[PDB]
RNA sequence: AGCGCCAGAGAGGGUGAAAGCCCCGUAGGCGAAAGGUGGGGGGAUAGGUGAGGGUACCCGAGUACCCCGUGGUUCGUGGAGCCAUGGGGGAAUCUGGGCGGACCACCGCCUAAGGCUAAGUACUCCGGGUGACCGAUAGCGCACCAGUACCGUGAGGGAAAGGUGAAAAGAACCCCGGGAGGGGAGUGAAAUAGAGCCUGAAACCGUGGGCUUACAAGCAGUCACGGCCCCAAGGGGUUGUGGCGUGCCUAUUGAAGCAUGAGCCGGCGACUCACGGUCGUGGGCGAGCUUAAGCCGUUGAGGCGGAGGCGUAGGGAAACCGAGUC
RNA sequence: ACCUGGGGAACUGAAACAUCUCAGUACCCAGAGGAGAGGAAAGAGAAAUCGACUCCCUGAGUAGCGGCGAGCGAAAGGGGAC
């Protein structure tokens, strides 16, 4: 094209201010003039007056560790069917993650909002409304045994 | 969307043509052009600018002066940074400067690369080569007649290393291997000039 | 490098989808207040304006 | 080691600058100097040394070393690069399609 | 400036200034009597090579195991196992013994109390190659006869200092002078290049010249007229009166302030980078977006690589449910 | 320098401080070598599962640990090197 003009368009600005001049940010620096703004302050976030933070909500979270760990769970990844009859034919788990969502994300529980088409549909779990959503024409394919 | 290339005549039969979309002449972007540069020269920064800081220089602790009845300024160490033979404050550290630009990009750029040389009629598609073992002489030869006197700058782009040879040394060329193509070296060359088995790879790159 | 979560404000807050932040309320806490007074009752969940961006701030990672 | 260089005790032709152009006898090889001699700048001192014994000195002095990069090799003809022959045995240089 | 030429060689350095073709080299291609090294490809030893049926002989001891005291692990006494082990007690040999987070029971895993074992990994005294690395107050503490001089009983601390010229041609001889230094002479492109010698800034000390001052009171200047000195319907330099005028910085409610700092000059001298994150913004792509480490090429070519990671559903402590949920 | 073992601090952080932190770091000592260490399951952990060890990328600032403070922080599994 041209080694000369091909830089950056209207928007590069990679001039980060100085605090060292002598008009604009100066003598104190990018604003401060005064202490405890010299070198590190506390955070503030979480911490300081020196008072009690908001340590002070009480832990409701109950039901939360036990020490070996966590407990090896099955999980079921949610996807509507709204976002399912996006195609057709025979749809079930693999043809998903490989796709759209999922991806090893376990069981695979269908449900939603729009209007899924007839396509057996296989699956891990369906809503008391998935069911009967596409119970107008689709498929039932379910659990397993081994 | 305007593409015809210029295909290079292998002995008797003429120079026909080819193209493609705007993987040809469509809407090149000056910025993402550039984008994929800068990207570019700056993964190959050699990154070793070392300077020592304060601990890292190779004075004492000592505190130089008592620190409180000699009317002398306050001091540490000769090591402090105010202090002359001290270590540098700031200084440059050895440091890496590539990232990751998106491939996605990184072709697309590719693309607006070829693209423009071409639509300003300077992509040329070759086939014909009758330099043998590496000669130099054969090569220009060739190019004069190539239609290619040393005006502007020539990326020649080809998977024979013998004519790689015949033009590795001409100050007006740029020879580089076709899996080597990059917009910056595109960009860098006033005439890109290609074999056709190159122009396929590049076109397997993204057809 | 990697700012680490604050386990404390997590084991505390529920964060929900609009960016609230939510936490129980004090007072309650199995009283030790003691007696009554139909105030037990009113104890649910709450949204903690202002300092929530900062409660949020200390959940970087853990979302 | 890779002190080596150029002429020798030999026929040499300058091509420095003061003397730019002016064939000449043997330079007396430096080289821990890279100079050759000659017969071109033969400055003169004031000759009577660390020790005036005899006399004192004298002022037709002697030739001044020279860049050994100034100075060519030469034969029927001028200049002339240096080149190297087998003989099949032995080794010599020839200079570039003349010989010798 | 004019005609050429080589190029698998247009890297670089050097030659009195900026050379592909002048010198050393560069691409490319050859070389080892000798001594190291060397499964990368091959030879040879060492050693190792099956299946059923029976006794009920062996299968690592102050060991396991239990208890007291501790250590390691994310585990801080916890419901606290496992792996280690100082103290006490103290077995069994496959109907044996340990483990899968107290303890049982199921179910399953593994064979403790003997040992060796390449590679992939770490580092940089040492050799080489590169650098949007420094260029003599920098870069190593040392570019130089530096871990020196000097300091300290000692451990230890720890400097400064680089550049004549292309070439010594480094100033014969005469003169002044005890010498040193100089003046001529002479070399050189240059000597205000003459030797701790390129360039040579500032502070600071001088000589000469111009304007100006010995009745006048000042942050030293500014405004205005007038006079003197170098070019002319203008400008410079200086300044005799007149008018007006409390330094700079810092810290403070408030400083000329009799509050802090500064002798003057010249150098060195302070908002950085890495990784997370959050807004904004310039772009790619969009229900999708994106790669890590590593492999392949390159030798200042980039490819490949989906493990993984955000996002597509939220509620609830959880079970769980789901466009709902609590 | 790097490595293994035996010993092993405090300042700091917690806006005091004693648990905790810094940190098994600094340092001291023994030993190993071009590396050292580790290494062929009395393993892992839920998988009809895996199959010495070491190194890198993930997993993951997750699981958990914690005057449940400050703060600390895995492993399996998956990619690679071998």
């Amino acid at each position: 094209d041209l080694r000369p003009n091909p830089g950056a368009n209207k928007r590069r600005k990679r001039v980060g201010r100085g605090p060292g001049s002598g008009h604009g940010k100066t003598a104190t620096r990018g604003h401060k003039g005064q202490k405890s703004r010299s070198g590190g302050l506390k955070d503030p976030r979480r911490f300081e007056g020196g008072r009690s933070t908001t340590l002070m909500r009480l832990p409701k979270r109950g039901m939360q560790g036990q020490v070996p760990g966590e407990i090896k769970r099955p999980r079921y990844q949610g996807v509507n069917l709204k976002d399912l009859a996006r195609f057709e034919g025979e749809v079930t788990p693999e043809l998903l993650v490989r796709a759209g969502l999922l991806k090893k994300g376990y069981r695979l529980k269908i449900l939603g909002e729009g209007e899924a088409k007839p396509l057996k549909v296989v699956a891990h779990a369906f809503s008391k409304s998935a069911l009967e959503k596409l119970k107008a024409a689709g498929g039932e394919p379910v659990l397993l045994e081994a | 969307m305007k593409e015809v290339a210029v295909y290079q005549i292998p002995v008797l039969s003429p120079s026909g043509r080819r193209e493609l979309a705007a993987d040809l002449p469509a809407e090149i972007n000056p910025h993402l052009l550039w984008e994929v540069v800068r990207w570019q020269l700056a993964k190959r920064r050699r990154g070793t600018a070392s300077t020592k800081t304060r601990g890292e220089v190779a004075y004492s602790g000592r505190k130089i002066w008592p620190q409180k009845h000699t009317g002398r300024a306050r001091h540490g160490d000769i090591g402090a940074p105010i202090f002359v033979g001290g270590g540098v404050v700031f200084g440059p550290k050895p440091r890496d400067y590539s990232y990751t630009l998106p491939k996605k990009v990184r072709k697309k750029g590719l693309a607006m690369a070829v693209a423009d040389r071409a639509r300003e009629g300077k992509l040329l598609l070759v086939e014909a080569f009758a330099g043998v073992n590496g000669k130099t002489k054969e090569f220009l030869a060739w190019a004069k007649e190539a239609g290619l006197d040393g005006s502007e700058s020539v990326l020649l782009v080809t998977g024979n290393e013998l004519v790689r040879r015949a033009a590795r040394n001409l100050p007006w060329v740029v020879t580089l291997a076709p899996e080597g193509l990059n917009v910056y070296d595109i960009v860098r060359t006033e005439r890109l000039v290609m074999d056709l088995d190159a122009w396929e790879v590049f076109q397997n790159r993204i057809g | 490098p990697k700012m680490k979560t604050h386990k404390g404000a997590k084991k505390r807050v529920k964060i929900t989808a609009s960016g609230k932040v939510v936490a129980m309320k004090t007072g309650k806490r199995h009283l030790n207040w003691q007696k009554s007074g139909k105030e037990i009752r009113q104890k649910g969940r709450k949204f903690v304006l202002a300092k929530p961006e900062a409660e949020r701030i200390k959940l970087l990672l853990p979302y | 080691r890779v002190k080596m260089h150029v002429k020798k005790g030999d026929t040499v032709l300058v091509a420095s600058g003061k003397y730019k152009g002016r064939v000449g006898k043997v330079k007396e090889v430096l080289p821990k100097k890279y100079a050759v001699i000659v017969e071109g700048v033969n400055i003169v001192k004031k000759a009577v040394r660390v020790s005036p014994k005899y006399p004192q000195g004298g002022f037709i002095e002697k030739e001044a070393p020279l860049h050994a990069s100034k100075v060519r090799p030469i034969c029927p003809a001028c200049g002339k690069p240096t080149r190297v022959r087998k003989k099949f045995l032995e080794n010599g240089k020839k200079i570039r399609v003349c010989a010798k």
